């Protein structure tokens, strides 16, 4: 009978620490990155989706050419320059 | 195969889960654990007795009677290392297991911090995509777009 | 009885060594602060 | 005041143990610094939409 | 148990020798440097 209790000392233990794995896998297998690269990774997957439709749209529309919003911040300064030229008229 | 954030919820919903009943058992080696080390207390005190009367065992005056209780004790004494060094090994088995916990715990968070994020970032592009794609063109041209579809007309 | 003892613990962290020394500490250079106030006072 | 003993040694551990806290300090505090800005191209969306 | 033990090692590459040989070090240098902060504030 000695024997059997120290048997019985240990049946809990080993499961304790069975379980303390089984999760300690599950959770990083899960887990397993948010950035990686491959879209395998949930986190990843999203990410590239993300982007997917991000391009998508700007086909749809073509953005400003360089020389358009260069010409137009440049017309905007020329207007600052302009509205700095009131600036000067109204205060002299 | 199914929606990638859909999922996320779900594999989200069983991650906590699964987590606590790690948490629930954790306490039950515990539990056995001081079990066992107040078991070791109990005999060694048995043995104090034995050495209580070994002490008196020769009030007496008679140095033979305290033999056999010093033999009597013995085998506790071997009882007493043989659980005495059981529960040292054990000590910081546990503690590596809390680390894993401790440790575990904090990085779920971290996760649940950008769940929502990026949920609202995929609606933010899904409407941007719909928007635009319905708000094609007023002046399309081509009687594709909604608008010039009733211009021709 | 002992399985909850555990469980509640873990729940919530118990205060460190080095947290109850210097707590205990702490009141200790309180209790010379205030035995300093015991001779301020005093003389 | 871990020296208000006169006593540098048990600075040292508390020196020691806060450093645990700086680099997480650290670890957050960056990890809010790219969402700063990344938000805030949201609200262009919207505003803009 | 020792299975899965390796099994998720895999998964994730553990620090490097150098990676917490500097890590280390790194708060060693923390340490000295806040150790030099304990110099700078007491002194
Ligand atoms: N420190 C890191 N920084 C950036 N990316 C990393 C880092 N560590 C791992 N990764 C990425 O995680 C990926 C591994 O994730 P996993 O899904 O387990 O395998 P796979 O890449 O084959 O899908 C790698 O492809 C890698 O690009
Ligand atoms: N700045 C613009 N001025 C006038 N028409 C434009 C302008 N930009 C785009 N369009 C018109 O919008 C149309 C594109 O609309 P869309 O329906 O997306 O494609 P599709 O023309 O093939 O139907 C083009 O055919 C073009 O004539």
């Amino acid at each position: 009978e000695r024997k059997y209790l120290e048997l019985k000392s240990q049946k809990n233990l080993y499961l304790a620490r069975l379980k303390s794995a089984i999760a300690a896998q599950k959770i990083e297998e899960i887990a397993g990155n948010l950035d990686n690269a491959s879209a395998s990774s949930l986190f990843e997957r999203i990410e590239t989706k993300i982007l997917e439709l991000e391009a998508e749209r700007e086909l749809l529309n073509p953005p400003p050419s360089p020389l358009d919003k260069k010409f137009e911040q440049w017309e905007e300064q020329q207007a600052v320059e302009a509205t700095l030229a009131a600036m000067k008229a109204r205060r002299s | 195969q199914e929606a990638p954030e859909d999922l996320l919820e779900r594999l989200l919903g069983e991650m906590e889960l699964e987590l606590i009943e790690l948490r629930r058992a954790l306490a039950q080696t515990i539990a056995t654990f001081k079990s066992t080390e107040r078991q070791r207390d109990a005999q060694q005190l048995i043995a104090q007795r034995w050495y209580e009367k070994a002490q008196a065992a020769l009030d007496r005056g008679n140095e033979q009677l305290a033999r056999e209780a010093l033999g009597q004790r013995q085998s506790y004494q071997s009882h007493t290392e043989a659980l005495g060094k059981s529960l040292g090994e054990q000590r910081a088995l546990v503690e590596q297991v809390r680390g894993q916990l401790q440790k575990l715990e904090r990085k779920y968070l971290e996760l649940k911090s950008q769940k929502n994020l990026y949920l609202a970032r995929l609606k933010s592009a899904i409407a941007a995509q719909k928007i635009e794609e319905i708000a094609g063109n007023l002046d399309n041209a081509s009687a594709s777009s909604l608008f010039e579809r009733i211009e021709t007309k």
